[PDB]
RNA sequence: CGGGAAACCAAAGUCUUUGGGUUCCGGGGGGAGUAUGGUUGCAAAGCUGAAACUUAAAGGAAUUGACGGAAGAGCGAUUUUUGUACACACCGCCCGU
RNA sequence: ACCCACUCCCGACCCGGGGAGGUAGUGACGAAAAAUAACAAUACAGGACUCUUUCGAGGCCCUGUAAUUGGAAUGAGUCCACUUUAAAUCCUUUAACGAGGAUCCAUUGGAGGGCAAGUCUGGUGCCAGCAGCCGCGGUAAUUCCAGCUCCAAUAGCGUAUAUUAAAGUUGCUGCAGUUAAAAAGCUCGUAGUUGGAUCU
């Protein structure tokens, strides 16, 4: 068919620059932040278990 | 029943290796006709020469229009349908350009919508896709 | 605040295109995981 | 299509390639 | 040819399983637990269980009176209690199949030198190997991952050049003091 | 009695508690029992017998419905007769030019 | 590219020669070790602890989170010297300089299921595209293009292809042949395989 339309969307999208944030830890850091959050504060809950990503 | 007597070890070994042929994938990998059908000849990536841009319709229940060039290989000569994967990346293959190409994925069979086509752009240009696509490297020019 | 319950979801939901989003929550609802 | 009259068709069809397809030829 | 050597090998082996929760989560503990640094770390020292435990297993089917076994299996309870994994009393080889993984790990140089109190955190104790102010009875050890044979354990110190054990202050006391 | 997906089978039993002897023979659905080679026959045809290519299912037993120019027990779904290749349910499905 | 210093070989030879060999250069084939931060005070939040029945109470302890404060520790680098070596290089050893956004900034793939992780927001509207498979997209897309956030391994991570396990889907261990693929139309019969008890 029509090979006219190749790019369409992805040239259709306007443009959102990333904002700036704090550079990240890395290496035994980052698991000590990891192994921090989810076994050494954990905060009392009614068995509705919610993922890391829960919004709404 | 299976024979078996102590002294049978030639009627076992005979029999496993006649019926060994009624496997698809052993008789595939050892009867010679797939590897001499295989445009690549059993490589895993080759090098053609674009001979134009096609596109092909998706099988149903998928409505699209893939697009794919159709290249030809610079060791044997044969002629090959290439899906060229990304949005927009068909614009940054030009007619008589190099392309490297591989396989699709499922080792000689198609995948997907796409009908008939096993072999997918990876380089174009001797610049990687992905470095296009992301804004990495630019067309050499 | 009860926003969101996973019995209805998965009783609503589990032939229609998020049935295996809900399921997988159900499961989250029953076993603690 | 029946499969008795598959294979019939198809017998019909190697004896005309048969006839056609001579030894001679 | 070449005078060269080419023997080698891996330390470690990755899981059947990408993603296995109760596999992630037990991991995840021991690294907080004991301040390492990957998944790596659990796995060369679940290998060396392994691979210990298949040795043991071995040794196990043979006869007890076996010129072999009797010559192996001390060996191999020797260098288990010399090590520290084991006990004096416990060297039986089946004894061998009770032993976990908690129990290598706690003879690391890195968990030794926080339980001696020369730190005040696993990670910390890390950072202190890691930087040259821990010597083994005579030798500055920065291996983290050192294991500690007994009669080595009464000889952890601060190495003598380091600024914590009598040595000449650091780089930042210095600039300092230069400023005022 | 025990088997088996079940329908059913005293054999289709004595099978993860897996070995009495031995012959033939199968390896997802098509292409195809087709092409070619060999061989047999007066002929029709018989025996042996592929590949390239194509496809995500085809198929077995049973259940509830819908149709018809028919009359406590089961692994489990499940718990007027009957047949079904239908389940968007005969306004169905489907074959060849 | 450098050398016969090592290992050895040849010659009339203790002395000569050797791209054999050794040493450097390129080198994410691959294997081993291992940085990218640690601590303290504050400011908040949880637990134990006590007294107060409850409102409550605390440096009275333990643990978490801050581009909030502070001063300590370091090697990556620059770089004298020694050592290393045939002469060097590298590693090791050591002077001096060298970290707060410690900007001396970690990446590669994903976020429907298989399979760890968002039916959050903005675009597009069976188009562009994704998707190994099932599938998504036809105006409220958990799947495309993006922002934010979140997962996995980590100086490594994707992709194509050959191969092994998974495959008790080649079955010797150990598969099937009534209806799912399948026992020759039937009988005879050579080779092959197998073959009843009994001897102190
Ligand atoms: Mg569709
Ligand atoms: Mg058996
Ligand atoms: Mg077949
Ligand atoms: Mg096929
Ligand atoms: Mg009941
Ligand atoms: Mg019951
Ligand atoms: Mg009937
Ligand atoms: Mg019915
Ligand atoms: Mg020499
Ligand atoms: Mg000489
Ligand atoms: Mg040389
Ligand atoms: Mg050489
Ligand atoms: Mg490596
Ligand atoms: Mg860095
Ligand atoms: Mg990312
Ligand atoms: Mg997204
Ligand atoms: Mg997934
Ligand atoms: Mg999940
Ligand atoms: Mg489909
Ligand atoms: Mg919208
Ligand atoms: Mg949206
Ligand atoms: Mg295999
Ligand atoms: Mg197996
Ligand atoms: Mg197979
Ligand atoms: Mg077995
Ligand atoms: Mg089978
Ligand atoms: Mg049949
Ligand atoms: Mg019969
Ligand atoms: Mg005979
Ligand atoms: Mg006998």
């Amino acid at each position: 068919g029509s090979l006219a339309r190749a790019g369409k969307v992805r040239g259709q999208t306007p443009k959102v620059a990333k904002q700036e944030k704090k550079k990240k830890k890395t290496g035994r850091a980052k698991r000590r932040m990891q192994y921090n959050r989810r076994f050494v504060n954990v905060v009392p809950t009614f068995g509705k278990k919610k993922g890391p990503n829960a919004n709404s | 029943g299976k024979c078996r007597g102590l002294r049978t070890a030639r009627k076992l070994r005979s029999h496993r290796r006649d019926q060994k042929w009624h496997d698809k994938q052993y008789k595939k990998a050892h009867l010679g006709t797939a590897l001499k059908a295989n445009p690549f000849g059993g490589a895993s990536h080759a090098k053609g020469i674009v001979l134009e841009k096609v596109g092909v319709e998706a099988k149903q229940p998928n409505s699209a229009i893939r697009k794919c060039v159709r290249v030809q290989l610079i060791k044997n000569g044969k002629k090959i349908t290439a899906f060229v994967p990304n949005d927009g990346c068909l614009n940054f293959i030009e007619e008589n350009d190099e392309v490297l190409v591989a396989g699709f994925g499922r080792k000689g069979h198609a995948v997907g919508d796409i009908p008939g086509v096993r072999f997918k752009v990876v380089k174009v240009a001797n610049v990687s896709l992905l470095a296009l696509y992301k804004g990495k490297k630019e067309r050499p020019r | 605040e009860l926003g969101t319950d996973p019995y209805e979801d998965f009783q609503e939901n589990w032939n229609t295109k998020h049935s295996s989003g809900v399921t997988r929550e159900l499961m989250r609802e029953l076993n603690g995981g | 299509m029946r499969a008795k009259w598959r294979k019939k068709r198809m017998r019909r069809l190697k004896r005309k390639r048969r006839k056609m397809r001579q030894r001679s030829k | 040819p070449v005078a060269r050597s080419w023997v080698c090998r891996k330390t470690y082996v990755t899981p059947r399983r990408p993603f296995e929760k109760s596999r992630l989560d037990q991991e995840l503990k021991l690294i907080g637990e004991y301040g390492l640094r990957n998944k790596r770390e659990v796995w060369r020292v679940k290998f060396t269980l392994a691979k210990i435990r298949k040795a043991a297993r071995e040794l196990l089917t043979l006869d007890e009176k076996d010129p072999r076994r009797l010559f192996e299996g001390n060996a191999l309870l020797r260098r288990l209690v010399r090590i520290g994994v084991l006990d004096e009393g416990k060297m039986k080889l089946d004894y061998i199949l009770g032993l976990k993984i908690e129990d290598f790990l706690e003879r690391r140089l890195q968990t030794q030198v926080f339980k001696l109190g020369l730190a005040k955190s696993i990670h910390h104790a890390r950072v202190l190997i890691r930087q040259r102010h821990i010597r083994v009875r005579k030798q500055v050890v920065n291996i983290p991952s050192f294991i500690v044979r007994l009669d080595s354990q009464k000889h952890i110190d601060f190495s003598l050049r380091s600024p914590y054990g009598g040595g000449r202050p650091g780089r930042v006391k210095r600039k300092n003091a230069k400023k005022g």
